[PDB]
């Protein structure tokens, strides 16, 4: 029906916000562990 | 009350201003959280009792500012990682963290009760 | 003074801080309206409906991010403040526990003068 | 149609997998503040 | 070659057996990847030529069920690596006390790869 | 010294043989796809849904494998960094010898590759 097309909208969008939440948690993890070790480097 | 500073010029005319909008952005956001919940208390209420070519673009407009919000949230939450790290670095044990934290939340409750002294 | 030893860190440029303040008063704007319609429909009882059920499903996870934004922006603020005062003269622990002890007494006193008027 | 229906039947899963990646990703973040202390406790 | 643990009782049978399965696993993960690459390649030529919904779910929900396990699993071993790294980095004190072995196992995996060439070349 | 490392890392082997059967079980799953595809094609240059399902049953395997190869790298990366901790708590690992074997190992790549061009 049309309601099945409606979910085919918000979930088509709700994917594209996770996909950039998932990204942003890599962006910290990457820049985070090399910040922990940067302490010891400046220690 | 935790701000120190005495002259420094127009910067105190800036930093005591930016603290306002911070202690006031959480006001608009929590007094909007108390609003949004009630919609569900009316939405869930309904069950026991439009246009598709623009339903998307009235949510894509809300989806986009949720891409920038999430991205902004994370790069900032990592801005607190190092700077809390360097504090737990430059300090060592009994956290000055939780003190200034439980100090600031205390002003709020005063600032949430003293305002009521002036409501009465 | 030390108008330069600061430099940056951080709440500088509120030209974004007030932006969030507008983009949240607006999501506040499209909320009471959003709720009065429903409130009226039940009041007038006792497509669009689904749209507003899911269009409010987006303001939650919008605020919930900004409510977190401040908290971390705060938690970020709670610390570079000492990153300045230590690079300055001093911040400390004995002092702050000092101000807590007075504040609770001031709270209770102000809580007291609440319980007297009504 | 019914291809519009299949998009539902796959997005509802693709969202779910991204849901548990997100919770898992925070579950490796909220274990670092407990690692961050144990190091500077024994540093 | 960087294993040692010469006696230590009979546990040496174990840690060896698995280092002889994990390599065997990356060698079969490397395999699986190539056939998908050889398959999506084909799927493009199929594209050039231009089902049971309720049933379909059973065969898809099942394959997604390991995925939820996997990312829950992946993130778990992503925790123990980045903390057992520090316990050794602490000890390590600068110029890479760990990376050295990381460049080793790359090499010891080419040696065996060249062994296979000679072995096929019998 | 046994009970000393206790967990170390490389425990639970019946878990290790579990991942292996999967990928080998998934290998059989990828080939049968490949065939019918490889067959369907030559049908289109000789004779000149289920198609859409084996599609969405292969994109799903393209993450499982991507997981395990990520899983297997962070399964073995963790090892090298646990193997050293044990050997330090024992006698030692370390910074020198690890650079020594590397050099001879390159020689071992060289003196292997001499015979590779030898036979052919």
């Amino acid at each position: 029906y049309d309601e099945i097309f409606t979910e085919n909208i918000k979930l088509k969008l709700q994917v594209q916000e996770y996909e950039t939440e998932i990204e942003s948690l890599e962006k910290v993890i990457d820049m985070l562990q090399k910040n922990r070790e940067a302490s010891l480097e400046v220690v | 009350q935790p701000k120190m500073i005495t002259i420094s010029g127009e910067q105190l005319n800036l930093i005591t201003e930016n603290k306002e909008l911070m202690n006031e952005l959480t006001l608009v956001s929590t007094e909007l959280a108390e609003s949004i919940k009630r919609e569900t208390e009316l939405e869930e209420r309904i069950r026991l009792y439009f246009s598709d070519f623009e339903k998307e673009l009235r949510k894509k407009s809300s989806k986009i500012v949720q891409l920038i919000q999430q991205l902004n949230d994370e790069r900032l939450k990592r801005f607190i990682a190092e700077e809390q790290l360097l504090l737990q670095e430059n300090g060592t044990k009994p956290s000055s963290m939780e003190l200034v934290g439980r100090i600031e939340n205390l002003n709020k409750l005063i600032d949430e009760r003293d305002s009521e002294i002036e409501m009465l």
